[PDB]
């Protein structure tokens, strides 16, 4: 049923390495966020 | 609730030997985990000499 990668030793065939971000977005609480610059204090200004 | 588990305590000297002494004090927030399961039933774990 399950058949062999036949990954020789040496473009098309060469070996990409891949990452899958599945992200699940209603199974729990927020988790995640980008983080995000701040800005300095000003005083006695609006 | 709302799958947030939120945990307070408050921790005093206290001299009265069985019970709660005639008093007020209020309990602190500490945590409120993001805990999404549900709970209705609970157990205590205990220290055993």
């Amino acid at each position: 049923p399950l058949q062999s990668y036949g990954f020789q030793p040496t473009v098309g065939y060469q070996p990409y390495r891949v990452v899958v971000l599945s992200f699940e977005l209603l199974h729990a609480p927020a988790t995640v966020c980008g983080p995000k610059k701040s800005t300095n204090l000003v005083k006695n200004k609006c | 609730i709302d799958g947030y588990f939120k945990i307070y305590s408050k921790h005093t000297p206290i001299n009265l030997v069985r019970d709660l002494p005639q008093g007020f004090s209020a309990l602190e927030p500490l945590v409120d985990l993001p805990i999404g399961i549900n709970i209705t039933r609970f157990q205590t774990l205990l220290a055993l000499h």
